[PDB]
């Protein structure tokens, strides 16, 4: 079994050993996922602070935020946010294959 | 030179359609624009690869370097 | 790295009395319980895990002599020297979790030792690590035991009469 | 309150044409962060095969090597991915084509005079002069006898005029192919146009009936504004008939009586095609490149 | 085969040394030089 660690990194630059506060430096990423998962991330309400930005367009890095009220991590709180965007996906795909079939 | 391959913004295939006004004169013998409408003319984002084409390709192929004369 | 050379050393040597192993391990403990009054309740303030690099590192020296020097600690009855499911049962359950910030190798030898031989029942706690789980540079030298095999075919052979393998 | 349940309950596609080549599609009730990256992967991640690495045996004519290397790369494959796999750049020259990864292209054109009488039409005049896509041949390397046997290796469309020759001149090549996204160049865009626009929604005020609803009529797209009498005055017929021109909105009789404003939550994605894929099928790569993208940081652990 | 092109009347005629540098159908002076099957490569970008 072989991980691939490059795609996420928590900076310990800005977490605070709280959990609540978090901050993860993605690679090979761009608006595509960022804005999408925000939005996910936004809908739990134990979510404080959501935000993404990239730092600069030319290196392919991303950065998000997330701040919790407590009883949640950011890690607990950005697999959820992981979690449902898969889940969202497949109710976009299902209901799209049931339309194409009424043809 | 030769008529681009793809539309520049948008992006649809425009190797296709340089050919139909001579046809559109001498065949179809209109005006400019109703020749100008029918045959698949759709977006004046890439309508232009119509008008504003010079394919200088035709005065560079005079110029052989390999045939006598 | 000394004390990194320190606990390598140790496990890693044929030939010593067995009463020179116990004056290390002595002194070895004596610092941990002279590091109780001081720096175990300056653990909440507002800093950093890393101040405490030369602790956790001594911890993971004083587990490698455990590892593979265990039997030589067995008294008559089968206790510890000061009574080490005492020493080590606190520092399990301490507040810095040298469970968690030792060597991930070494720390699963030691439960895959104390539930074979009673010591400590850390095993519980190291899979208590889910969601919580400078640094690349500080595990590179807990992986560095200084005394492992020589690969070179030739002179193990005089090292054949003053070495402990892995067995 | 969002739950996932309570998207699937308010969540509609109104698939309002499906064509061949440019699809047309509504949607309901989903977020712009959502329906933007869809918009996003299928220019962009959806992979396509593309020619690659050019080689000229010879090229004589009067269009260049670079110039010529560069348009045969443009040239749409009607090639289905998931045939072909991705190239590995860590590894050198010999090894980077397989039987598996390339798609083997070659084409080889010379001109020579006819004997024709004149004023003169230039393809009665020279034998292939014209180097369409429809010449571009596939040769079969390795185990491509019967594994693109019922789809060769065809130019999407084989009207592409590649180049311009005359008597003496010759172009002889081999092209390679290769699967890759479109984030790196524009050649591998499996899309002509992907694009969603927001449907408008109209608001009157007033009644503007009689001879107002003329001209109310008038100042949009025809199939909106539908007139009776009085009775049933001016309903809007259709708000995506409509395109936002805002001809209304510059009258003195209708500058406060009606109102403009988006619907902002109901997309309307249309979707051309490359020519290599029906424009249904890119976009369910699009929304499984998405999860595929989901779950890849899911199944990844975080050290430091 | 090496050949060249006469500049003039088109016509490929080869050039061996200790020769005159002139065409030989026509009586032409610059002459230029014709490519022959070599392996080039490009990218598509």
């Amino acid at each position: 079994e072989e991980p691939d660690r490059e795609k996420i990194k928590l900076l310990t630059q800005a977490t605070s050993e709280d959990g609540t506060s978090a901050s993860f430096q993605i690679v090979e990423e761009d608006h595509t996922l960022g804005n999408a998962l925000r939005y996910v991330i936004m809908k739990n309400p134990d979510v404080e602070f959501c935000g993404y930005s990239i730092p600069h367009p030319s290196e392919n890095l991303l950065n998000i935020r997330i701040q919790t009220y407590g009883e949640t991590t950011a890690v607990d709180a950005l697999q959820k946010g992981l979690k449902d965007l898969m889940d969202l996906c497949d109710v976009v795909e299902s209901k799209f294959t049931e339309k194409i079939k009424s043809m | 030179m030769i008529v681009p391959v793809r539309c520049f913004s948008c992006g649809k295939v425009v190797g296709d359609k340089w050919e139909s006004y001579l046809n559109l004169l001498q065949e179809d013998e209109l005006d400019e624009g109703t020749a100008l409408s029918r045959l698949g003319l759709k977006r004046y984002c890439c309508r232009r690869m119509i008008l504003t084409h010079v394919d200088l390709i035709e005065k560079f192929l005079r110029y052989n370097p390999l045939e006598k004369r | 790295k000394s004390l990194q050379y320190l606990g390598s050393y140790i496990a890693r040597a044929k030939k010593l009395s067995r009463t020179q192993i116990i004056f290390v391990a002595s002194y070895l403990t004596s610092w941990l319980n002279r590091y109780v009054i001081e720096r175990e309740e300056e653990v909440d303030q507002r800093g950093g895990m890393e101040r405490f690099k030369h602790f956790y590192a001594a911890f993971q020296a004083l587990c490698y002599i455990f590892c593979f020097r265990h039997n030589i600690f067995r008294d008559t009855d089968g206790n510890w020297e000061c009574e080490l499911d005492k020493f080590f049962q606190r520092m399990v359950i301490s507040k810095f979790n040298p469970l968690k910030f030792c060597n991930e190798n070494v720390m699963l030898m030691f439960a895959r030792i104390a539930q074979q031989e009673s010591v400590a029942y850390c095993f519980s706690i190291i899979e208590n690590n889910n969601n919580e789980r400078t640094r690349q540079q500080f595990i590179d030298l807990q992986s560095y035991f200084p005394y492992d095999p020589l690969f070179l075919k030739n002179y193990k052979i005089l090292m054949k009469e003053y070495y402990i393998e892995w067995s | 309150e969002w739950n996932v349940e309570k998207f699937k309950k308010d969540f509609e596609v109104n698939i309002s044409s499906l064509d061949a080549r440019e699809a047309n599609f509504d949607l309901i009730n989903i977020d712009t962060s959502i329906a933007n990256a869809f918009r996003r992967i299928m220019i962009s991640e959806v992979p396509s095969v593309a020619a690659e690495y050019v080689y000229f045996f010879n090229n004589t004519s009067v269009i260049q090597d670079e110039v010529l290397a560069h348009r045969i790369g443009l040239v749409p494959l009607k090639v289905d991915p998931d045939m072909l796999t991705w190239v590995d750049s860590n590894l050198p020259d010999d090894e980077k084509f397989t039987d598996e990864n390339t798609i083997v292209l070659s084409l080889n054109v010379k001109c020579t005079r006819n004997p024709d009488a004149p004023s003169t039409d230039p393809k009665e005049l020279y034998n292939n002069a014209h180097v369409y896509a429809r010449d571009l041949k596939f040769e079969p390397q390795g185990r491509q006898s019967t594994t693109f046997a019922d789809c060769p290796v065809v130019p999407a469309d084989p009207d592409i005029l590649l180049a311009k020759l005359r008597p003496g001149q010759e172009i002889s090549l081999k092209a390679h192919c290769i699967l890759g996204i479109g984030g790196d160049h524009a050649k591998f865009s499996p899309v002509s146009t992907a694009s969603y626009r927001l449907l408008p929604q109209i608001n009157i005020l007033q009644p503007i009936k009689g001879e107002s609803a003329r001209r109310f009529q008038k100042c949009f797209p025809p199939g909106v504004i539908g007139i009776d009498e009085g009775s049933d005055e001016a309903y809007v017929k259709d708000a995506r008939k409509d395109t936002v021109s805002r001809e209304v909105l510059r009258y003195e009789e209708f500058a406060d009586k009606v109102k403009l404003g988006r619907v902002r939550n109901h997309f309307i994605f249309n979707v051309e095609s490359a020519g290599a894929m029906t424009p249904e099928e890119i976009f369910f790569k699009s929304v499984r490149i998405l999860k595929n993208k989901a779950e890849y940081l899911k199944n990844c652990p975080i050290t430091q | 085969t090496l050949k060249y092109i006469c500049a003039e009347c088109s016509s490929k005629l080869s050039l061996s040394r200790t020769d005159a540098v002139r065409c030989k159908d026509c009586g032409h002076r610059i002459l230029l030089k014709a490519r022959t099957k070599r392996l080039v490569q490009f990218e598509a970008r």
